[PDB]
């Protein structure tokens, strides 16, 4: 019944030092070795510090980890916060045959929000109009925060029912993408002049429209 | 050095007997006297520990998964494979075969993780639908197009761009849940707009499940 | 104990699986077969559970600054075990022994088995057990219906000497590649030769 | 994901002082109110303290809490322990809207009658017989130390099918108490001599012998 | 003062409905604006919150016990019940029902405590056999004579003497799993043999989790 209690979210700013705590209920830290593993997200788990005292070749010497058998609580200090530290923190030991994890403290990030929303537009395609359907489909990339509000818009009442959007997903250049979708009948589309989605993000406002043409 | 691969089927069905290989290349499983280890880790979730095994018949389990994990090791292919059994929907993890030296130390190299979820039944056909570009659908220097696939079932879809060749500027969406049950998403590319009428650009959207291929070529408006 | 003059291997000693705790600081536990030294010295004693984190180079407390001091450089190597079912029995039955009181600290790696009765005022007692004269030697806590925290642990300290003397004790090859008719360098336990 | 941290197993000498903790994980322990029970085994939990320092019209002034709220620990203070304080203990917190428990510390105190069983052998009722049954009842009463061994006996073959024993468990005056059985057919009751039941305790063999009449 | 007292039988089948009610005497449900909640406690285990309920709609439960939990108020006959679903084997526990004195506080009063057990099988009656004394039964100037309870399912059954007049030299043994499924055990009692002949003795076993109150008269056994 030996678990290691971790922290879920530490955030601190970039060039301080920090310290995450890996608390031992029942046994001792000092009983079994700990150990500190560090894994990008989507990715094999590495490990960051072993021992309790010495870093492994290829590690920084920001990794140090420190060990205070009072209060039961694993001790790891890192220090000159970076990009690449982003990640989740778990802590290792062994009790008796059974090797036992950490609860896991995922380093929060962290200049400039990259607030570039690429609010692109489609009408819908003939050969969807052909299978008696219309689709509107609003794009955005390349924005952050990834917090964004999006609201079908057009001449008289665009339909309510429909409207699927997507949560923002992070992109391979760091930034953020999301997608909304329009369910809309045929009919429906040449009865209003002009559709429009505006996109909403950090005060200002991106705004698109299109036409049957 | 030394790598590890892990095979075996990644999706898994519910009440039945797993089957996950991991292979080792580079080295040998009996020599050093080494042990082997299986870790899973869940989506947004902790590490968790299943269980290690020595070269011979030694092995421990993890007291929440006992009398669940048989791990059995063949010196002759130089690999090890774990068998779950009596998996539920609460097992979906990503599994990493671990290699480890000190049984209270640290697991030096890591395998590649596979991804373990419960496999789906139910299958619809897909819908592929061209997304025009035009004049108001550039912003500046650049264009985006795409490919629209709405209206399928189920989960994954598989789109690629030229048949692979295009992968600067290609954003996959994740899918979401349309009012009716069915998903839907899109798959775009962002193109200068001097090569909008002189590149062919055609999308390529793969739905194994349903066993249907479509490949749906992009060109700009034509004003009716 | 001493061990001298024989090989030792420590991959026997870690594949029990049986220990609880184990504490191996100076060296890397899993670099410590190839690395060899002169003399290993062992030193076998009982201790309760809660004592075990007392065990470290830079502690105090009650039991390591009176019985067995752990300096700053130490490269000794901590094993234990735990051992309710044979070193403990019904009865309320300890059959060990411990030290409380002193006058000032030890030097480390010193046996302390004075029976002398702790002054603590400027009365003397004459040998009795009177006001100010406490004995300094306790009765234990071992029972086999406690829980975790006050078991019976048999802790081994496995030190090593840094001194100029041959490797007597160590973990090498027992054999590498045989090579003849070359000019080669060999160490046959009383040389570095080279030669045919 | 708040829960409460108790040590499992406390032993102490009567008439010493002895601190029980109470560790919370996430929330701190100053949050909300922290309530201990002690309770009987097989009676309802009485509360002993609330408000973390004020102990209810009933109980004793020994009964006094502390907190330590840097530590996120609730600490309870024995003093003076007696026969009667051999309870179960459990601290409560609130959390937010959803009660939770203690793990649970036992309070263990710190002359024993070592005496041999009375052996005493049952042959099966001719009730049962009509019933198409048969059963061999041998007790083991008044004994310690609490470890006996049980060999049924077919006239002179040993019996193993069948037989099922209890494990020793604590009497009224201070010794303990073990039964045997052995299932059996009514054909096989009367097709050996004899039966008979070997309790084997400290050494000693005590032997009762049973026939068919 | 106030008192509460369980109610409700001290069984429930797997993947079935429970029924215990907590009844109130000397007091009144509305009046006081406390709070009432329930408590399990498994044999050997911690105490574990269940939920707790106003004598209003007002209701809270535990997360691991979410969407099981259903605790109704009836102000007219002065009681509250608590309904449990889908229930298993590891729902063992002593049942608790205490007035809540303060929200985040203690429960100033602990109602006695029903025992509950729970397995996934058919109840079998319990088989009471007499345990007839004779000169092999006495060793010295005392005698030795007993009930046996053998095939009942499931735990617990208590046996009384002459209806709990005789308590002296009476020992109850814990049950015992036997072979197939069942359990088994006895209770006997310590008598001189003067009074072998001359004073009946009759025990009386119950078994609530089978039903079937069964009295056993003890006699000497005679030779046929």
């Amino acid at each position: 019944n030996f678990m290691l209690t971790q922290p879920h979210s530490v955030s601190e700013s970039p060039g301080k030092t920090v310290t995450i705590s890996c608390t031992g209920s029942s046994g001792s830290i000092a009983s079994n070795y700990v150990q500190w593993y560090q894994q990008r997200p989507g990715s094999a788990p590495t490990t960051v510090i072993y021992e309790d005292n010495q870093r492994p070749s290829g590690v920084p010497d920001r990794f140090s980890g420190s060990i205070d058998s009072s209060s039961n609580s694993a001790s790891l200090t890192i220090s000159g916060l970076k990009t690449e530290d982003e990640a989740d923190y778990y802590c290792q030991s062994y009790d008796s045959s059974n090797v036992v994890f950490g609860g896991g403290t995922k380093l929060t990030v962290l200049g400039q929000p990259k607030a570039a929303p690429s609010v692109t537009l489609f009408p819908p395609s003939s050969e969807e109009l052909q299978a008696n359907k219309a689709t509107l489909v609003c794009l955005i990339s390349d924005f952050y925060p990834g917090a964004v509000t999006v609201a079908w818009k057009a001449d008289s009442s665009p339909v309510k029912a429909g409207v699927e959007t997507t949560t923002p997903s992070k992109q391979s250049n760091n930034k953020y993408a999301a997608s909304s979708y329009l369910s809309l009948t045929p009919e429906q589309w040449k009865s209003h002049r002009s559709y429009s989605c505006q996109v909403t993000h950090e005060g200002s406002t991106v705004e698109k429209t299109v036409a049957p043409t | 050095q030394v790598q590890l691969q892990e095979s075996g089927p990644g999706l898994v069905k519910p009440s039945e007997t797993l089957s996950l290989t991991c292979t080792v290349s580079g080295g040998s499983v009996s020599s050093g006297g080494y042990f082997w280890s299986w870790i899973r880790q869940p989506p947004g979730k902790g590490l968790e520990w299943i269980g290690c095994i020595y070269y011979s018949g030694s092995t421990n389990y993890n007291p929440s998964l006992k009398s669940r994990v048989t791990i059995s090791v063949d010196t002759s292919k130089d690999q090890f494979s774990l068998k779950l059994s009596s998996v539920t929907a609460a097992d979906t993890a990503v599994y990493y075969c671990a290699r480890q030296l000190w049984l209270r130390g640290r697991f030096d190299y890591w395998g590649q993780g596979t991804l373990v979820t419960v496999s789906s039944a139910s299958t619809k056909g897909p819908s592929v639908f061209p997304l025009a570009p035009s004049s108001k659908s550039t912003s500046g220097g650049t264009a985006a197009l795409g490919c629209l696939v709405k209206d399928y079932f189920p989960e994954p879809v598989t789109v690629s761009w030229n048949s692979g060749a295009l992968t600067s500027g290609v954003h996959t969406f994740p899918a979401v849940l349309q009012s009716s049950g069915l998903y839907s998403l899109s798959s775009v590319v962002t193109v200068p707009s001097s090569s909008l009428g002189t590149q062919t650009y055609i999308c390529n959207v793969n739905h194994k499940p349903s066993n249907t291929k479509v490949d749906k070529k992009v060109e700009p408006k034509s004003c009716d | 104990k001493r061990i001298s003059n024989c090989v030792a291997d420590y991959s026997v000693l870690y594949n029990s699986a049986s220990f609880s705790t184990f504490k191996c600081y100076g060296v890397s536990p899993t670099k410590l077969n190839d690395l060899c030294f002169t003399n290993v010295y062992a030193d076998s004693f009982v201790i309760r559970g809660d004592e075990v984190r007392q065990i470290a180079p830079g502690q105090t407390g009650k039991i390591a600054d009176y019985n067995y001091k752990l300096p700053d450089d130490f490269t000794g190597c901590v094993i234990a075990w735990n051992s309710n079912n044979l070193d403990s029995k019904v009865g309320g039955n300890y059959n060990y022994l411990y030290r409380l009181f002193r006058k000032s600290n030890l030097k480390p790696f010193e046996r302390d088995i004075s029976t002398e009765i702790y002054q603590a005022g400027s009365t003397p007692c004459n040998g009795v057990e009177g006001f100010n004269c406490y004995f300094p030697l306790q009765s234990y806590g071992f029972q086999p219906t406690n829980g975790v925290g006050y078991q019976p642990y048999r802790v081994v300290v496995l030190s090593f000497e840094l001194l100029h003397a041959p490797a007597t004790v160590c973990g090498p090859k027992k054999s590498t590649n045989l090579v003849k008719n070359k000019c080669v360098n060999f160490n046959f336990n009383g040389l570095t030769g080279t030669g045919v």
